RNA sequence: GAAAUGAGAACAGUGUAAAUCUCUUAGCGAGGAACAAUUGGAGGGCAAGUCAUGGUGCCAGCAGCCGCGGUAAUUCCAGCUCCAAUAGCGUAUAUUAAAGUUGUUGCAGUUAAAAAGCUCGUAGUUGAACUUCUGUUCAGGUUCAUUUCGAUUCGUCGUGUGAAACUGGACAUACGUUUGCAAACUAAAAUCGGCGUUCGACUUAGGGAGUAAACAUUUUACUGUGAAAAAAUUAGAGUGUUCCAGGCAGGUUUUAGCCCGAAUACAUUAGCAUGGAAUAAUGGAAUAGGACUAAGUCCAUUUUAUUGGUUCUUGGAUUUGGUAAUGAUUAAUAGGGACAGUUGGGGGCAUUAGUAUUUAAUAGUCAGAGGUGAAAUUCUUGGAUUUAUUAAGGACUAACUAAUGCGAAAGCAUUUGCCAAAGAUGUUUUCAUUAAUCAAGAACGAAAGUUAGGGGAUCAAAGACGAUCAGAUACCGUCGUAGUCUUAACUAUAAACUAUACCGACUCGGGAUCGGCUGGAAUAAAUGUCCAGUCGGCACCGUAUGAGAAAUCAAAGUCUUUGGGUUCUGGGGGAAG
C-alpha cells in the first residue's frame, strides 16, 4: 500500500528522471575556484565541452557522457 | 503515436478496477478527461480524485472504489440524432438499468440519460457501468 | 484518501427493490471488503476471518469482528496486506500496549 | 486496432473493400457472374426434351446398382443431358422419342450421393406426370 | 522513433518546474541579448549559443529569463542564421554521404542511409515551406546542396 | 335414438342495363363403400412402428446429407398401425433468414485458409495538451427523498424540506452592441397642498428586463419548424356476420330533419429558415502590422431642382499623435536537429596475418599407401604414402565464440589504417507538430541460376568408374566438368521462421545479462572489481479467479463487459498457384 500523491523522497530520488510525478532533472550548476587564479566561474553539471579559466587560461573541466571530471583540486560549491 | 487520450486513460483505469488497483494515474490527461471524470465520479462510480500539474498536459489520480465494471470510448464518436438513441442503448449497456453512454452535445457532455432531458444530444464519446 | 471509502459503505446494501418498495433477490450476498468483489455462491477460495475483540486489560471480550475478503485478492497474497490494513480502517491493527 | 479501419473520413475504404472481399463467396461470385444462364436450362427450372435414348448408370462408391437414365435433347438449348428416371417401374413408360420434362436435383450442381454425372430428374413422358403413370389407377397410354 | 520499427528509446532533458529565472543570476534580458547576440555574429547555432549560456554562463534556459526564444532574440537582431539548423544540418550529411559515395561507389549500406536521409530533407522543406518559412520555389536536389557548399 | 344442418336444389323478394351469383326465404335436401381429404412420411437430423408381417436378396429401388439393400432389410415393393401440415400438401429453380459463412455493429490471419522477405515513401486514413474555470443570490419548473401536512380513492394532487441539475436572470475584470417599444425603480429639478423643511402626487435622466433588425472567423455536427404527392407501412374512430377490409356509419321516439367521420406518425441522403456553449477542422495582429481614437491631407460619392465652385455627409488612401499590460499557450516519460564521452563480428576502400588443403622445389628412406562393413577400380622403387625446410596458389577464418553483439532485412567474426553512417545513454541546448501507417512509386534482397572477362586450391550437380543389391545410372568408395572466388551486368525466390504488421497505453514476481549513465566500498588509485540505482537491448525463471480448440501465450493478455491509429491477407478440400 503507497499513496501516489505524497510518494516518499528517496523512493523519487532512485525513479529515472522522467518517472517522477512533478519530474525534475539530477543536473546542477556549481561555482568552480581555479587552482590558481581563484576566479569564480560557472560550471553546469554536464559541461559537453572543456572549460578554461576566463581568467588565466586553465583547464577546469573534461567532458563526458553525463558528469564532468573536475580538472585536479579545484573548488566547487553546488548553487541552489 | 496516441489519440483519443479519453480512451488512454479510461482503459488504462478499467484495467485498475478490473485488476483490483486501489487508485490509478493517468498520465495524458485534458478538459475531456476531467469531465468524464466528474461525470462518472458525480454518478458515484469513482471516487474523489487529484489533478497534478504536470506543466505540460497535467497528471490525475482517481481513487477506485469498486463499483466500475468497465469503461471505455467509443472509436470514432459517431453522430446520434436523438432518434438513434435505442439503437445504442441496447448496443452497449449491459441492461435497461445502467444507462451511461457519455455524449459531446452542444449543450456540453451529458449523460446517455441527461441528453433526452436537454433533448439534443450529438455524438458519442464514451460509455461506462 | 479516506474519501470515497467512507462513502460506498455509507449506507446499507439492498437487492433489486421493486416499486413496491419489496426486496427480492433471493438472499443479499457478503461483499469483499478489500475490494468490493462478491462473494460466490460456491467461491472456494474466499475467507471470512473471525478476529475478537479485547476489553483494555488483557482479557478478551464476548465480541469479534469480522473481515471478507475474496478470493483473488487472498489469491495475489494480498489478505496479510489487506487485512493489516481494514483493521487500519476499523482503528484496530496498530494494537498498543 | 485490427485490420479493418475505424476513421470517420475513411467511409470509401471501408466500402470498396467490402465490394472487393467479397468475391470470395461462391453464392456471390456465382450469380454475380451470370453462371445461371449458361447451365443447359439456361437458367430455367424445367425444360422440354425428346429421349435420345434409355441408358443405364452403375452407382458409386458403397453402392453397386443399374441406375435408370435418359439421354435427353433439350428444345431451345439443344443439349445432351443426362437424366435419372426416378421410382421402380418408372423407364417401361419412358418410350424413346417422347416428350419429356426435366428437372435438377437438390440445388443445381451435385448429383444425389449415388449417381455419377446426372444432374436431372425425369417428371413428364408425352407431358403426363410421371407420379401418375406410376400409380394405376391414375394414368397411361 | 522515426523511420524505425524496431529501435526506439528516451535520449534526455526535462525542464525543471520552477517557471522563473535561477535565484543566484541577474541579468536584464538585455544583458543576455548581447551575449546573445554577439555569440551569434560569430556564427552560431541557435542551437549552439544556448548551450554555451548553459555551460559557460549559468543561464539554464534563456527563454525563462528573458521571456523569449533563443531564434526570436536573434531574428528581431538581424543575426538570423538563414536556413534552419534542422534543414541546414541534414542536408550537410546528406552531402558527407553523397561525398563518401563517390570514392565507394559500391558501399551499399551508405546508399541506403542516404535514401533515408534524404527522405527527410524532404519532409522538412514540405514543413518550412508550409509555414512560409522558406520560399515555396526551394528544392533540394544536389544543386541546392552545393550550392549552399560555395 | 331423435333433434340439428350446409353443401345441394329451389316458386318469391333483394340485386342488375340485362343476365349470372350472393343475401332473405316456402315446398324438397344426410347415416355409412355415406354428401368427400388430401398430400407427404414413420433408422438418425426431422414428429411418428420394439410389427418378431408378406415379397425382394447390393438386384429393383430408396436416400436432402449421414447412409439403406448381398435370405432373418427398422430407409426398397406392399399390408397394417402410426405422424405432420390439412382444402390443401409435395417438387424444381432464384432469392431472405439461420450466415458473427463477407463482419460498419461483428469475424478470422503461429500451427486449421490467411503478415507481405525487408526499408523508404506523395495519394488515403489517423493525430498530444492550454484559452470564463468559478462563486453568490433570485426565480420557474423536475425529480427524488421524506420519524409530514390538506384532498381523492381504488390511484392522483397540493405543501414543506433537502438535493441535484436544468433553466433563465442578476452580479461578480465575466456571451455582446444599437435601435424602437414597453418599462421597471431610483437620483435630482419643477408644480400642487399643509406647517425653508417633514411628507405626498406628478416631470427629465437611468439599465435590467421585453421584442425586432445589425455583430460573435467558416463549416461539420445536433435542436427545431418550413418541404419531403397519393396508394402502401404504422395507427385513432369504426362488430364489413368475425376477418381480409371498405371508410363508413350512429338515432324516426324532435325527421321534409338530427348526431358524428375520413385524424395521426415515419420519411434518413442534398438543398432552404432557424436555436447552440461540446468534439473536430478552419481563421485572426510577426517582415509587419494590427486595434481603438483625434486631426490633417488626397481619391470617390448620396440627398441639397439641376450644372459648376466651394462645404458637407458617406465610403476608401495615407501621415501623424494619443490610448491599450500593444500582439507569438506549455514544451507533449511525441517527433527533428546541435553537442558529449562511449559501444558494436554494421558497412566501403586500403592493408595484414594464420595454420590447412592442393600442388612444387631441397633433401630422407623403403613397400606399401589409400579407401570399406568387407573390398574393389585408384597411387607407387621413371618413388608413392612418410619425415624436415621452404615456396607457389585459391579459398577459409578455427580454439576463445555464449539463448552474448551489430545490421531494415538478406546478413556480419585475423591485424592495422583511413572514408561516411548508427543505437543507446547524458543533457536546466535549440526547433516547436514538424508526426503513425501507407496504393502509386523506389533502395536493398545467402543460395542456385544467367551474360562478358578474370581466377581456379578444396569440394563437388551432369558425367566416368568401382562396390551394394533380385534391381541401383541411389544412400559408401575413386576420379571429374559447371559452379563454388572475383569484376561488371541480370535474376528476386527460399520452412526469406518468432511460420505471431507497424506506432501507442496498460496492467504479475524474480534474479542474470549487453550498452550508457549516477551514488557508494575495498583494494587501489586500475579504459579493472564489487554493492546499489536506473534508462535502452537480446533472453530466461516462476506464476494468472486473463486468453485458447489445445499445444501453449506476459502476450497469442486489457474482445459479447464485443470500438486507441493504420497497412496487407483469408473464406470447405482436390484440380492449383
Ligand atoms: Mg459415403
Ligand atoms: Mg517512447
Ligand atoms: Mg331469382
Ligand atoms: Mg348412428
Ligand atoms: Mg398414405
Ligand atoms: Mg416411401
Ligand atoms: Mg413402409
Ligand atoms: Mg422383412
Ligand atoms: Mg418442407
Ligand atoms: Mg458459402
Ligand atoms: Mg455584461
Ligand atoms: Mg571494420
Ligand atoms: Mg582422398
Ligand atoms: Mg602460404
Ligand atoms: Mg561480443
Ligand atoms: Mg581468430
Ligand atoms: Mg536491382
Ligand atoms: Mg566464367
Ligand atoms: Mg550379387
Ligand atoms: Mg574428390
Ligand atoms: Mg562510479
Ligand atoms: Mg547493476
Ligand atoms: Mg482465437
Ligand atoms: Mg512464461
Ligand atoms: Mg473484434
Ligand atoms: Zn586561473
Amino acid at each position: 500500500e503507497r499513496d501516489l500523491l505524497n510518494p516518499i523522497y528517496e523512493e523519487e530520488k532512485q525513479k529515472n528522471k522522467f518517472k517522477r510525478l512533478i519530474q525534475a532533472p539530477n543536473s546542477y550548476f556549481m561555482d568552480v575556484k581555479c587552482a590558481q587564479c581563484q576566479n569564480i566561474q560557472m560550471i553546469f553539471s554536464n559541461a559537453q565541452s572543456t572549460i578554461i579559466c576566463e581568467k588565466c587560461s586553465a583547464i577546469l573541466c573534461k567532458p563526458t557522457g553525463g558528469k564532468v571530471q573536475i580538472q585536479a583540486g579545484c573548488a566547487f560549491k553546488i548553487k541552489n | 503515436v496516441k489519440v483519443n487520450i479519453l480512451a488512454e486513460c479510461l482503459k488504462d483505469l478499467v484495467n485498475a478496477e478490473k485488476m483490483g488497483k486501489k487508485q490509478v494515474l493517468l498520465r495524458p490527461v485534458s478538459k475531456v478527461v476531467l469531465k468524464f471524470l466528474r461525470i462518472m465520479q458525480k454518478n458515484g462510480y469513482i471516487g474523489e480524485f487529484e489533478v497534478i500539474d504536470d506543466h505540460r498536459s497535467k497528471k490525475v489520480v482517481v481513487e477506485l472504489i469498486g463499483r466500475i465494471n468497465k469503461c471505455g470510448v467509443i472509436s470514432p464518436r459517431y453522430d446520434v440524432p436523438l432518434a438513434d438513441f435505442e439503437k445504442w442503448t441496447n448496443n452497449i449497456l449491459p441492461s435497461r438499468q445502467f444507462g451511461n453512454v457519455v455524449l459531446t452535445t452542444t449543450y456540453g457532455i451529458l449523460t446517455h440519460e441527461e441528453c433526452r432531458k436537454r433533448h439534443t444530444g450529438g455524438k458519442i464519446l464514451g460509455f461506462f457501468y | 484518501m479516506n474519501s470515497g471509502r467512507a462513502n460506498q459503505r455509507s449506507k446499507p446494501m439492498t437487492g433489486l427493490i421493486n416499486d413496491k418498495k419489496e426486496k427480492i433477490d433471493a438472499y443479499l450476498p457478503r461483499k469483499c471488503d478489500w475490494s468490493n468483489k462478491l462473494i460466490f455462491s460456491n467461491d472456494q477460495s474466499s475467507v471470512q476471518i473471525a478476529i475478537a475483540e479485547v476489553g483494555e486489560n488483557g482479557q478478551a471480550t464476548g465480541s469479534k469482528t469480522n473481515v471478507v475478503l475474496c478470493g483473488s485478492v487472498r489469491s495475489k497474497g494480498e489478505a496479510h496486506i489487506a487485512l493489516e490494513n481494514i483493521l487500519r480502517e476499523r482503528g484496530l491493527y496498530p494494537i498498543q500496549e | 486496432g485490427v485490420g479493418k479501419p475505424r476513421g470517420i473520413r475513411a467511409g470509401r475504404k471501408l466500402a470498396r473493400h467490402r465490394k472487393d472481399q467479397r468475391w470470395a463467396d461462391n453464392d456471390f461470385n456465382k450469380r454475380l457472374l451470370g453462371s445461371r444462364w449458361r447451365n443447359p436450362f439456361m437458367g430455367a427450372s424445367h425444360a422440354k426434351g425428346l429421349v435420345t435414348e434409355k441408358i443405364g448408370i452403375e452407382s458409386k462408391q458403397p453402392n453397386s446398382a443399374v441406375r435408370k437414365c435418359v439421354r435427353v435433347l433439350l428444345r431451345k438449348n439443344s443439349k445432351k443431358i443426362a437424366a435419372f428416371v426416378p421410382m421402380d417401374g418408372c423407364l417401361n413408360f419412358l418410350a424413346e422419342n417422347d416428350e419429356v420434362l426435366v428437372a435438377g436435383l437438390g440445388r443445381q450442381g451435385h448429383a444425389v450421393g449415388d449417381i455419377p454425372g446426372v444432374r436431372f430428374k425425369v417428371v413428364c413422358v408425352k407431358g403426363i406426370s410421371l407420379l401418375a403413370l406410376f400409380k394405376g389407377k391414375k394414368e397411361k397410354r | 522513433m522515426q523511420m524505425k520499427g524496431k529501435g526506439k528509446g528516451i535520449s534526455g532533458s526535462a525542464l525543471p518546474f520552477k517557471r522563473r529565472s535561477p535565484k543566484w543570476l541577474h541579468m536584464t534580458p538585455s544583458t543576455v541579448v548581447d551575449l546573445s547576440v554577439k555569440l551569434a555574429k560569430k556564427g552560431l547555432t541557435p542551437s549552439q549559443i544556448g548551450v554555451i549560456l548553459r555551460d559557460q554562463h549559468g543561464i539554464p534556459q534563456v527563454r525563462f529569463l528573458t521571456g523569449q526564444k533563443i531564434l526570436r532574440i536573434l531574428k528581431k537582431n538581424g543575426c538570423a542564421p538563414q536556413l534552419p539548423e534542422d534543414l541546414y544540418f541534414l542536408i550537410k550529411k546528406a552531402l558527407s554521404i553523397r561525398k563518401h559515395l563517390e570514392k565507394n561507389r559500391k558501399d551499399k549500406d551508405s546508399k541506403y542511409r542516404l535514401i533515408l536521409v534524404e527522405s527527410r530533407i524532404h519532409r522538412l522543406s514540405r514543413y518550412y515551406k508550409l509555414n512560409q518559412k522558406l520560399p515555396p520555389k526551394w528544392k533540394y536536389n544536389a544543386q541546392t546542396a552545393s550550392a549552399l557548399v560555395q
